[PDB]
């Protein structure tokens, strides 16, 4: 049974997922802009 | 030469020797076991298991053999009270005979690895220099450590092809080692499930298993051996150290909160049982069921275990103790006789009044009695010239129903305040305070003892792996920085990205 | 059949002296909780 | 150095010093484990918070 | 000859600007009476 | 040096000070009106003067329960009339 | 005054054996060349 | 191979004016969460829910008298999320419950975790020893220890401390009534830590400044330095004499001495944190037991070390009703320890 | 036997400071 | 536009004074209203 | 007094009777002992971290320093270096006699006013008194954290000294 | 609710000022950087 937590659990968890992916997609695709002169 | 803090640096390219010094700790360790279980077998009394369970008596690896089976003693007596039993071979002392057994064989064992040091297995076959290889370790060790998790939950604790282990009732009155099922749904993983812990050993032993096999056929990445330096055998001790002191913070707080495997007939009650009258609600609501069934309030209260009243004691709370009070808990309030039977105190108007239980914060805590409502009705007072609710104003007596003292009532003055002093503990007890010269102040338990060293060691292991990963990733500036280090590398904007001389 | 791993131990004269400084005064510290 | 006959069984089992699998092998298999023990531990640890209440887990002693 | 956007312009910004509003938030409060 | 632009050079220069004469008082005023509207007291829960007790209670409206921690508090502003 | 007696083992065996510990050490390596 | 790994590496270990690394990821946002929700709930959050007291600049307090305070008994160790089952997701309730005290101490243990590793990250990069990353083990062992193992050892985050300054001070306070824990040995040892610490700090620096040599004309002997000269600064050999003569030794190894700086201050957090560890159990150095039988039976018998604890039942019977208001405590006046007229 | 204990203890640590000033290593330049 | 128009110490001066103006406005605010104790 | 407890019992009495935590040079006092405490294991590390490597694997770095040589014995550039980046590079020395002057006066200004701080409490100037500072629209007090302190404090001022006191102010 | 707007509203024309006053040069930075 999904319980009202077991609920907010999951939304915790899509929650931090999106925060993770965002950041690395926001820094992945700045890493790719800006690249280093070798 | 090498300095004290380093003198035990000539075993890392010495696997021979390294492994006679890890045999040799072995053996240390298995004789303290065998040592630590005959003093507690000298000192031990099994002759009152209900007021006297070996948490009172300062025992700390008996319940550590209780837990998984052991029971008995060759002499014929078991911790759950039975006399004439025959525990076989597998006793108390038959444990602690083996454990010093085995001690003296790893240090024979340990003699020997110590002077044939130059064994052909411990050089590599292409260079010959001294080498091991530890990610095929891993998976040897993984896969062995996998079988015998598996074995233990599927074969010991089911009891299929062993003893099972201890378990009891929520109120810790009537445990005993029993087989356990394993639990297969959610609950398996409910801290207070014990078959969760069955079903733990088997699940995760297949696993591991299967982890072990992988980590005998499947070499390194490349990346992650670099990374990791996975060639430098203190890498390993970096990473086993931080395991451990994972494993210990979790068995400390286990330990403290409670578990299926920290059950309270072997390690003694929580604090948090206090803190919430655990006990004493269970209490009142069987003397409920008697009066609502039409007992007297004699017979209600005389139909309590004394084992139940027991726990309803602050002086078992392990959050009572002190750092420097050392030895049993028997030391400290005495060895428990009896129970002296539920103080009821009434004021001149026939009131019921109750006591305020003592928190555990507190070293010394007031008399203070209220009505149901919480209402002061009478107390202790200090300064007496201004004195309302003295006990001599308010007419206040105790009678005593169930233990000892039943049926009987005090009306002194002088006594009554004797007994709510002590009621401020909880359920009142009479304890033989001579044999042991005890001096009236509270111990802790097993329980308290084995909480504390464990989160002292794991905090203290921590900065061990923070050293030792430090000596990993930073072999290479171990004795110090390189003597030509160019200004450059070190400067601003030189080099695009930092420490790659590739950037300028 | 001598191991090659074997290393001479220094203890020097001003690490005696810290040395010996800490453990008396650690033993003057804790020794008033060992009596109680 | 001493040959024995228990080296010699053994000996297979420590000759591959160093070998490893190019570039990053096996590593996103490896993510893949972590991410999901690390869920594996915030369920059991959020149980035993009461963070997380599932129906018919009651953390209580009263669970013998 | 400089860029204008950097990561030290966002680490300035993220500080600065909540600080001047809780400045203004804080200085509104001394004129608050029971 | 790690090539953003000097901070000196920044903040004496005309066009930073043209941009911030205008974004620094902005954002002071929207503090200050986040408090004068009262809108900080409900967005974080805060009592005002005149809502810490009712009118003849003195108790504090402690939070006792954990499951029911938010009725509870709910209960308790009911109570304000 | 009643302290515990074992306080006084206990603080004998805590000077002496760290104490012997350093001497073995110092005194060995005055005696190395 | 030059994939997006390598790629976004490349990125993260510019040479800006803010280094951000792999472990900004981690560093930057829990640092600044956990500052800011310090200032968000000193500005605006109150305490009246979980402790009866006001605590914001909002309500009137001060710098030294607001706090984020912990939640409430009630709460246990709960996490307090967000979306957990006490708040259900509700910002304002969250704020009423104490959930901004979890975040503080959870955001705040990662961001800790977080610079540990760039004090490692950086030190890689530029190619020394990571003994800085090693000496703020101590500060993360105070931390761990007095915010998350004490309170967990007690009944509740309650009784954890309170981010504030008047707030910490009840903590100390606290600690002397209920712990006793000026007698700790631990704390002794923290405290000679911590003190010799600030000896060691200023006569190191006092004594390199007036052993200086003298590399230029000017009378201000700053610039009389050059980051890169190979020449000691100052005269070891004076300053070696100079103490030798003064106070008996001295040191005569700049290594040595430099290394005995971090181990001071160091060793003497960590045995502090090993003190508080105990406590969270109550394991305290409470009592003499010696002193107790001989003070019950003589009553002309009287130490400093009796006099304070009466001092300590002074502060518990005072101070619990209002530090403790769940536990609902009624001390009538006249069950009140108070000595003669006072 | 606990104050003997306590002044044996100080007495010892008096002793080496003597030892650690006068009998010190001497610091030599080079 | 260009760096250099604003001498800096009067960028300095300024600043300082604003800095003190919202200080003694928070001292100001320890006797009057809330938190004064009337 | 003399003596450890003794030490304890004077300070327990002093914040009873003058809410030393309260007053701000008893604060700039542990800004002073808790910064140079920090400072000092801060020196020591960045020095240790950059010591140039003069010494074998298994000998003590320490014997790479020689009692009166001419030439340093760490790398100063690559300190700041790191500690530059650490933070940012303006918050880092590269002047060791300026570093060495802020490790002298940072301790000694605390210390100077935390000796200030007991100096003029000796003429009871007391710490801050935010006791009921903060009241409601009706005029309820409003408790803070100063108000728990005060608590704290009757306790101690109650009990100290519990047979000394003829009369109800202990004003010396 | 009323009392957002007011807040956000000199928040939300000090973003639109400031970018009027640097998008030229933002579009600049944003095109050598590419
Ligand atoms: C070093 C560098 C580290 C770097 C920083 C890392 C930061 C990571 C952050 C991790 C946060 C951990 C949160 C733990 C919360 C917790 O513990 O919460 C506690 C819960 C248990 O909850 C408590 O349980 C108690 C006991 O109840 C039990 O007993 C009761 C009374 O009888 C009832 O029967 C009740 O039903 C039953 O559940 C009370 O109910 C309390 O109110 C309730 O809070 O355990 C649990 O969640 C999990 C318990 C098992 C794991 C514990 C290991 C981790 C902590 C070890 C610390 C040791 C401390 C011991 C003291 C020393
Ligand atoms: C995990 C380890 C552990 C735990 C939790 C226990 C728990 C217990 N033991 Mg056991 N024991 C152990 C290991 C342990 N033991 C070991 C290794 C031995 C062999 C020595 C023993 C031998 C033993 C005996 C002989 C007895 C016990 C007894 C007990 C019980 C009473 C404990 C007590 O009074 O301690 C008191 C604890 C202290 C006073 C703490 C000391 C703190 C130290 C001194 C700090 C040192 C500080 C250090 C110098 C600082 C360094 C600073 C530097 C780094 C700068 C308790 C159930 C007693 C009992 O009741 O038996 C029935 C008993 O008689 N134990
Ligand atoms: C599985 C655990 C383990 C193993 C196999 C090692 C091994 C090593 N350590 Mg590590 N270490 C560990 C855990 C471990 N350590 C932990 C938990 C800490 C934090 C306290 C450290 C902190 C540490 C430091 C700071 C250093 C080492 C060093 C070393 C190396 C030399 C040690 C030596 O010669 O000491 C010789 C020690 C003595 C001769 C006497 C010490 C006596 C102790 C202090 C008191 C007695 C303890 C008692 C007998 C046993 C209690 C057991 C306990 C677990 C209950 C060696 C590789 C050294 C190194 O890196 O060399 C290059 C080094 O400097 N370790
Ligand atoms: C990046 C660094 C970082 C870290 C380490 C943390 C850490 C934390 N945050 Mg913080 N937070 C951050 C950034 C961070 N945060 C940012 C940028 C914000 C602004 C949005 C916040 C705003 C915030 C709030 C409002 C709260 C937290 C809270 C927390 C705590 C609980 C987190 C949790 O349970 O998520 C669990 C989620 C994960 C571990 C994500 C892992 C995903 C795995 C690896 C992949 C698999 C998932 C899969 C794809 C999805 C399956 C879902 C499906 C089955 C339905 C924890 C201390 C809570 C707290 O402090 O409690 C008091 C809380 O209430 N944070
Ligand atoms: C109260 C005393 C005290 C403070 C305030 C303090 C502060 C600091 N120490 C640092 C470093 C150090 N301290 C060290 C040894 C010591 N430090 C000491 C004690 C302190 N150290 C002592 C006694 C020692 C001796 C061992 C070393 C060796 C270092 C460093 O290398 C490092 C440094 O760079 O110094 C120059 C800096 C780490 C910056 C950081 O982590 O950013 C990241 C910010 C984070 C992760 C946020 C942390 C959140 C905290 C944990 C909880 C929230 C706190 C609230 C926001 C505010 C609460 C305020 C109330 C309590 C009043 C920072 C300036
Ligand atoms: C959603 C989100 C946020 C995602 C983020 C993900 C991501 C990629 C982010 C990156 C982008 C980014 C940068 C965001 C930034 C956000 C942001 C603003 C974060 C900020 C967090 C923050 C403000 C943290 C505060 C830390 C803090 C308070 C630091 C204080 C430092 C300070 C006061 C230093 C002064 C102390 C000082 C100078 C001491 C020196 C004294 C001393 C004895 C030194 C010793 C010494 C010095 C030497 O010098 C040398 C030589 C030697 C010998 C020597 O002895
Ligand atoms: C605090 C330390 C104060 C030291 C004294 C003040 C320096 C004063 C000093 O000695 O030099 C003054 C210095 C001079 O700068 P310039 O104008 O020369 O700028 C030139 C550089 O930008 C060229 O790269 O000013 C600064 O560097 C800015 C200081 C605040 C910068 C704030 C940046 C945002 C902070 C973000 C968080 C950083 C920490 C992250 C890790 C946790
Ligand atoms: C000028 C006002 C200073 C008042 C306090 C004294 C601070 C310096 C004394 C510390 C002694 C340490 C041991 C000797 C250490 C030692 O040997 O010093 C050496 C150091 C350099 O010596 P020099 O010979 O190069 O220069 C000093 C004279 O010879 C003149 O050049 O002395 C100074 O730097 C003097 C600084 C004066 C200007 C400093 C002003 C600081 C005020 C900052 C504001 C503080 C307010 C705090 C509020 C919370
Ligand atoms: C040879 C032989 C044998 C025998 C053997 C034996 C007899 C053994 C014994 C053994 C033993 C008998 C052992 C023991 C051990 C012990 C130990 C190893 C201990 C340790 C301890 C410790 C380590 C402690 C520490 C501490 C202290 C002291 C204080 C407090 C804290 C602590 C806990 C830290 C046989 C016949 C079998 C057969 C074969 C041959
Ligand atoms: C919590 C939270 C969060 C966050 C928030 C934040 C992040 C905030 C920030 C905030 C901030 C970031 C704020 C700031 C503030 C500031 C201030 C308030 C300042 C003040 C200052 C002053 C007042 C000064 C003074 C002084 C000094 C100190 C010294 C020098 C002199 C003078 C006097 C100037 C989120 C949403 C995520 C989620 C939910 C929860
Ligand atoms: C009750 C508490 C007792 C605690 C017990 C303490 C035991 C400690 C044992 C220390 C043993 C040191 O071990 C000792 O090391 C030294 C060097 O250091 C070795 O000495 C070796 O190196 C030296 C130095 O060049 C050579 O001159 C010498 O010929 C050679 O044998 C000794 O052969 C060994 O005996
Ligand atoms: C005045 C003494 C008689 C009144 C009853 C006293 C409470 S009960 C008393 O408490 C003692 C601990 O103080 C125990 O040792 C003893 O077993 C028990 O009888
Ligand atoms: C978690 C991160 C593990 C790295 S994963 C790794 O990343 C490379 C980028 O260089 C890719 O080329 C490769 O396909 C991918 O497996
Ligand atoms: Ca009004
Ligand atoms: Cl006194
Ligand atoms: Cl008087
Ligand atoms: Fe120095
Ligand atoms: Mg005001």
């Amino acid at each position: 049974t999904i319980t009202p937590s077991l609920k907010g659990f999951f939304i915790g968890l899509l929650s931090g997922a999106v925060v993770l992916g965002l950041t690395f997609a926001v820094l992945i695709a700045i890493s790719q802009i800006d690249k280093v002169q070798r | 030469g090498l300095p004290w803090y380093r003198v035990h640096t000539v075993l890392i390219n010495d696997p021979g020797r390294l492994i006679a010094a890890h045999l040799m700790h072995t053996a240390l360790v298995a004789g303290w076991a065998g040592s630590m279980a005959l003093y507690e077998l000298a000192t031990f009394d099994p002759s009152d298991p209900v007021l006297n369970p070996m948490w009172r008596q300062g025992m700390f690896v008996l319940p550590f053999m209780a837990r998984l089976g052991v029971t008995g003693s060759w002499s014929g007596w078991s911790i759950t009270g039975e006399t004439g039993i025959d525990p076989g071979f597998w006793s108390f002392e038959g444990v602690a005979l083996a454990h010093i057994v085995l001690s003296g064989l790893l240090f024979l064992a340990a003699c020997w690895h110590w002077v044939y040091w130059d064994l052909e297995l411990f050089r590599d076959p292409r260079t010959g220099e001294p080498a091991l290889d530890l990610p095929k370790m891993f998976g040897i060790h993984l896969f062995l450590a996998g079988l015998l998790c598996f074995g233990f939950g599927a074969f010991h604790l089911t009891g299929l092809f062993g003893p099972g282990m201890w378990v009891s009732d929520p109120y810790g009155l009537t445990g005993s080692v029993q087989p356990v099922a394993p639990e297969w749904g959610p609950d398996g993983f409910n801290p207070y499930n014990p078959g969760g812990v069955v079903a733990h050993h088997i699940a995760a032993g297949i696993v591991g298993i299967i982890a072990g096999l992988f980590h005998i056929l499947v070499r390194p990445p490349q990346r992650l051996y670099k990374a990791l330096r996975m060639g430098n055998i203190e890498t390993v001790l970096s990473s086993s150290i931080a395991a451990v002191f994972f494993a210990a913070f979790v068995v400390a707080g286990t330990m403290w909160y409670g578990s299926a495997t920290t059950p309270i007939e072997l390690f003694g009650p929580t604090r948090y049982q206090w803190d919430s009258s655990y006990f004493q609600q269970e209490i009142n609501r069987r003397v409920q069921a008697s009066l609502a069934s039409g007992a007297t309030l004699e017979e209600a209260w005389s139909a309590i275990p004394e084992k139940l009243a027991f726990y309803d004691y602050i002086g078992n709370n392990p959050a009572k103790g002190g750092l420097f009070r050392t030895g049993p808990m028997n030391k400290g309030d005495g060895i428990a006789q009896a129970w002296k039977g539920h103080a009821v105190f009434r004021n001149k108007e026939g009131e019921e009044l109750f006591v305020r239980r003592m928190p555990a914060f507190f070293e010394s805590f007031p008399v203070i009695l209220t009505d149901k409502n919480g209402v002061v009705k009478a107390d202790i007072p200090f300064r007496r010239a201004e004195s309302k609710y003295s006990f001599e104003q308010q007419g206040v007596t105790v009678s005593f129903y169930g233990g000892e003292l039943n049926g009987q009532t005090f009306t002194d003055p002088p006594t009554v305040k004797s007994y709510a002093r002590k009621a401020i503990f909880g359920e009142i007890f009479e304890f033989d305070t001579e044999t042991l010269n005890s001096d009236g102040i509270f111990r802790t338990s097993p329980r308290g003892w084995f909480t504390f060293a464990h989160a002292v060691f794991a905090l203290l292991f921590f900065f061990g792996h923070i050293w030792h990963g430090a000596r990993t990733l930073f072999r290479d500036v171990f004795s110090g920085i390189d003597p030509e280090l160019s200004p450059e590398q070190v400067e601003w904007g030189f080099y695009q990205k930092v420490g790659d001389v590739t950037t300028r | 059949e001598p191991n090659p791993n074997r290393q001479p131990v220094e203890l020097n004269r001003t690490s005696l002296y810290l040395g010996l400084l800490l453990i008396l005064v650690l033993a003057l510290l804790f020794s008033s909780y060992f009596f109680n | 150095a001493r040959r024995t006959w228990l080296g010699d069984i053994l000996r297979p089992l420590n000759s591959e010093y160093g070998k490893v699998a190019p570039g990053w092998g096996t590593t996103p298999l490896m993510a893949v484990f972590m991410g999901l023990f690390l869920v594996f531990l915030l369920i059991i640890l959020e149980i035993y918070n009461s963070t997380l209440i599932l129906d018919g887990v009651n953390v209580s002693w009263k669970a013998l | 000859s400089y860029p204008i956007f950097t990561v030290r312009w966002v680490a300035v910004h993220t500080l600065a600007v909540p600080t001047i509003f809780f400045l203004g938030a804080i200085a509104a409060m001394q004129f608050i009476q029971r | 040096t790690t090539g953003e632009r000097p901070f000196s050079d920044i903040i004496t220069s005309v066009r930073y000070w043209v941009i911030h004469s205008i974004t620094i008082p902005a954002l002071f005023i929207a503090g200050w009106l986040f408090v004068s509207t009262g809108l900080a007291y409900d967005v974080f829960g805060t009592p005002r003067p005149d809502s810490y007790y009712a009118q003849e209670q003195r108790s504090i409206p402690l939070v006792t329960d954990r499951f029911e921690a938010k009725q509870q508090v709910e209960t308790f502003l009911e109570q304000l009339k | 005054m009643e302290v515990n007696q074992l306080g006084l083992i206990a603080t004998a065996l805590f000077v002496l054996v760290p104490s012997v510990f350093l001497i073995i050490l110092y005194v060995q390596t005055e005696s190395q060349q | 191979e030059r994939g997006w790994f390598d790629i976004l590496d490349d990125w993260l270990k510019r040479d800006r004016f803010v280094f951000v690394g792999w472990s900004g990821i981690l560093l930057f946002p829990c640092a600044y969460l956990a500052l800011g929700g310090w200032l968000t709930g000193t500005t605006f959050v109150t305490s009246w829910y979980t402790h009866g007291l006001a605590s914001s600049y909002l309500e009137g307090c001060n710098f030294l008298t607001v706090a984020v305070s912990t939640p409430a008994n009630s709460m246990g160790h709960s996490l307090l999320l967000l979306w957990g089952p006490e708040a259900q997701g509700d910002f304002t309730r969250w704020c009423q419950l104490g959930g901004l005290w979890t975040f503080i101490a959870l955001h705040g243990a990662f961001g800790l975790i977080g610079f540990m590793l760039r004090q490692f990250e950086i030190a890689r990069l530029v190619g020394v020893r990571p003994y800085n990353a090693i000496a703020f083990s101590a500060p993360i062992a105070v931390f761990v220890s007095v915010f998350l193992i004490y309170p967990l050892g007690q009944s509740s985050w309650f009784f954890a401390p309170s981010f504030g300054v008047a707030a910490i001070f009840r903590f100390l306070l606290f600690f002397q009534g209920f712990h006793n824990w000026t007698l700790n040995p631990f704390h002794m040892m923290g405290v000679a830590g911590v003190l010799g610490g600030a000896l060691l700090c200023a006569i190191h620096g006092a004594t390199v400044e007036n052993t200086l040599f003298q590399d230029g004309e000017g009378a201000s002997t700053f610039r009389a330095f050059n980051p890169t000269q190979a020449e000691e600064t100052y005269s070891m050999v004076t300053a070696n004499r100079f103490w030798s003569q003064i106070f008996g030794i001295a040191f005569s190894n700049k290594r040595w001495l430099h290394f005995f700086m971090l181990f001071v201050p160091v060793t003497g957090l960590w045995m502090s944190a090993i003190g508080v560890v105990g406590l969270a159990l109550n394991l305290r150095s409470y009592d003499f037991i010696s002193q107790e039988i001989r003070a019950a039976e003589d009553p002309e018998f009287e130490t400093f070390y009796t006099k304070n604890l009466l001092l300590n039942e002074g502060i518990r019977a005072w101070m619990a009703p209002q530090d403790q208001p769940h536990e609902n405590f009624v001390f009538p006046e006249e069950v009140l320890p108070r000595g003669n007229a006072l | 036997m606990e104050t003997i204990t306590y002044v044996f203890i100080f007495a010892c640590i008096i002793a080496l400071f003597f030892f650690a000033i006068f009998f010190r290593e001497p610091p030599r330049i080079t | 536009s260009e760096g250099g128009r604003i001498p800096l110490w009067i960028v300095a001066t300024v600043a300082g004074m604003g800095v003190i103006v919202i200080v003694g406005l928070f001292f100001y605010g320890a006797y009057a209203g809330l938190g004064s104790s009337l | 007094p003399l003596g450890i407890s003794g030490t304890f019992n004077f300070m327990i009495v002093f914040q009873a009777e003058h809410n030393i935590l309260m007053h701000p040079f008893h604060q700039l006092g542990v800004a002073g002992v808790f910064g140079g405490a920090l400072f000092c294991a801060m020196h020591g590390s960045l020095v240790t971290s950059s010591l140039i490597r003069e010494t074998t694997e298994t000998e003590s770095a320490n014997y790479g320093y020689k009692f009166g040589q001419e030439e340093e014995t760490y790398n100063i550039v690559a300190a700041h270096g790191y500690f530059g980046r650490l933070i940012f590079q303006y918050a880092s020395f590269n002047n060791s006699r300026s570093l060495h002057f802020f490790l002298a006066a940072w301790p000694v200004v605390g210390v100077w006013f935390a000796a200030l701080g007991i100096s003029t409490m000796a003429f009871n100037l007391n710490g801050f008194n935010f006791n009921h500072s903060v009241i409601d629209a009706k005029g309820n007090v409003i408790n803070t954290w100063a108000d728990i302190i005060n608590r704290a404090n009757l306790g101690m001022e109650v009990m100290h000294e519990r047979n000394a006191h003829n009369f109800p102010l202990d004003l010396a | 609710d009323w009392r957002v707007l007011v807040v956000l509203l000199p928040v939300l024309l000090a973003a639109g000022w400031a970018v009027r006053n640097i998008l030229p040069y933002a579009v600049k930075q944003v095109q050598k950087l590419l």
